[PDB]
Formats: structure tokens, sequence, C-alpha cells
């Protein structure tokens, strides 16, 4: 922490913090505590749990100088969400970035589950409508072709209200854009990678939720940049 | 025909308000035929719901008991 500090007080830096598994952090805390003597609290841990975790995560936010954003990995006891130690952390978190082992076989990278990730500032008040209104849309749709899937199983591509079709082609172009050239990927692919706006990524989910797309195939949106990097991939099939 | 000194009843397979051609209630017994057949969704709810069915009751409602 405090090495990541210095670059925010000292020289005006964004820095980010990354701690994996925050969670070894209160658990060596109720360890230790039982030696020091303290009373057990609600399941074994520290009666001064929540103190601790706060005194940590306080320090880490944007002076007006600079700022410390931070990802911290948690490890919850046995999925179980009730947990002192889980619980005294969400209590801090500002957004939850979900990567999902199922989006990574279908080859979406990156394997962030389009859904469960949330965000505190994904609020019109904090990004305004276009970013909202695209974003909400952009998960809805993402919802129908979810459900459908059972159905697709079942009555195959014939029927389904001409209309679910529609949203299975945008669905998967969609969930598809939701991919990316990594830059730290060009070692074993060679693709240069790309960093799209928020601004760029906006109007690219616009025009595709608007279907202007609609005659791309599948593979053109599947791993690139902004919505111009989907026309060159595309043309690069063959399309006028 | 039920011709009765007071009434007539017209007995009919399928009947319908139709012009001179006949080879309309055909067209009605088209447009109506494979409109019926499109009533999967009386089958696929069913599905959907066998499915649920088995879908909460694969949590197996019940594990050894309890």
């Amino acid at each position: 922490l405090t090495m990541a500090e210095y670059f925010r007080d000292e020289q005006g830096q964004d820095v980010l913090l990354f701690i994996d598994n925050i969670f070894r952090f209160t658990q060596a805390g109720s360890e230790v505590s039982a030696l020091l003597g303290r009373m057990p609290s609600a399941v074994g841990y520290q009666p001064t749990l929540a103190t601790e975790m706060g005194q940590l995560q306080e320090r880490i936010t944007s002076t007006a100088k600079g700022s410390i954003t931070s990802i911290q990995a948690i490890y919850v006891p046995a999925d179980d969400y009730t947990d002192p130690a889980p619980a005294t952390t969400f209590s801090h978190l500002d957004a939850t970035t979900n990567l999902e082992r199922k989006l990574a076989e279908m080859g979406i990278y990156p394997a962030v589950d389009p859904l469960a990730s949330t965000s505190r500032a994904l609020a019109p008040e904090i990004v305004g409508e276009e970013h909202y209104q695209v974003a909400r849309k952009v998960q809805q749709t993402l919802q129908r072709y979810k459900e459908l899937q059972d159905i697709i199983a079942i009555l195959g591509m014939d029927e389904l209200s001409d209309e679910d079709k529609l949203v299975v082609h945008r669905a998967r172009r969609i969930q598809f854009f939701l991919s990316q050239n990594f830059h730290v990927a060009e070692q074993f692919t060679g693709q240069p990678g790309s960093y799209v706006p928020v601004k760029e990524t906006v109007r690219g989910f616009k025009e595709i939720l608007e279907g202007k797309y609609d005659h791309l195939p599948e593979d053109a949106f599947r791993l690139v940049g902004r919505i111009e990097e989907v026309v060159e991939k595309a043309k690069a099939m063959g399309v006028e | 025909l039920e011709v009765r000194p007071d009434k007539v009843t017209i007995l009919a397979q399928a009947a319908e308000r139709a012009e001179d051609i006949d080879v309309l209630r055909a067209k009605a017994a088209k447009e109506r035929a494979e409109r019926r057949l499109q009533s999967q969704q009386d089958d696929i709810d069913f599905k959907r719901a066998e499915l649920a069915l088995k879908r909460a009751m694969n949590r197996l409602s019940v594990a050894e008991m309890k």
C-alpha cells in the first residue's frame, strides 16, 4: 500500500493497487487475535475486525492531488456471502468484476460475465444517459439470449416469435464484441491490441443495438477494437 | 338437411359464410390448418413446465430427507 500512496501524494498520479486475496489479511488477523488475548467474536473472528479492515481500506481513495484505485480478489469462505470476512469487505467495494469460466470457452476474452459484473458508477448521474441507456440495454438483450438458451435446445432455431431471433442475432454480435485485443496478448497472437474509450465503446454497442451491423458475420466483432475495426475485420470477410 | 315445416337445419362438417366459390371454404380450411399446427406453444409451455418441475426437483428437494 505504502508504496502506492507515494506516487499519489508525492507525484499526483492515479495508481492501481492490486491485492490478491485481501481475505488472508482479515483471516491472519483473527489467528493472532487469539494469541494477543482478544475475546472471540462472530465466527471466531477478531472483535477488531471491521476496524482493522477500515483503517486499511480508507487509505485507498482519491485525494486532492492523486488517487488510488484497488482491485481486490475475494475468496469467500465456501461460497458463503454472509461470513464476517467477506461481508466486511463488500462494505468497501464500489464495483464487482466477475470472470466466468464459460465466456472463455466460447472464446470471449475478457471472460468477464456481462451480467454478474456490476458497478456503482453505472448510473446516469455518474455516466449520463447514453452510457447508461446503452449499458442497461446491452445487458437486457443479453438476458433474453440467455433464457432462450433452453428453448434453442428444444425447438432448434426454427421458432422463436421471429423477434427472439433478432435478439439472438444482436445478442451474439454484442457479447462477441465484448471481447478485445489485449496489449498483453500480442506476445502469442501478434494483434497489436486496443484501448477503446468509454465514448467509442458506447457508440459501438449503440449502433450494434440499432442493428446497423446485423449483416456482418459473427466472427467479425469477435476480438477487435472500436466499431470501425469490426468493419475492416469484415470486408476482410468479403462484404461491401 | 333437416327440413321442418317451421325450420330448416343445415348440418355441416364445415361451413363458412363464403362467396359463390367453394374453393374458399377450402381457403378457410387452409388458413386454419397449419395455423392450428402453429399451436406448438401448447406443447412447448408444458415442456418449460415439465422442465421447471424437474429443476426444482433436481436439487433432490430432499437429500436423504433431512
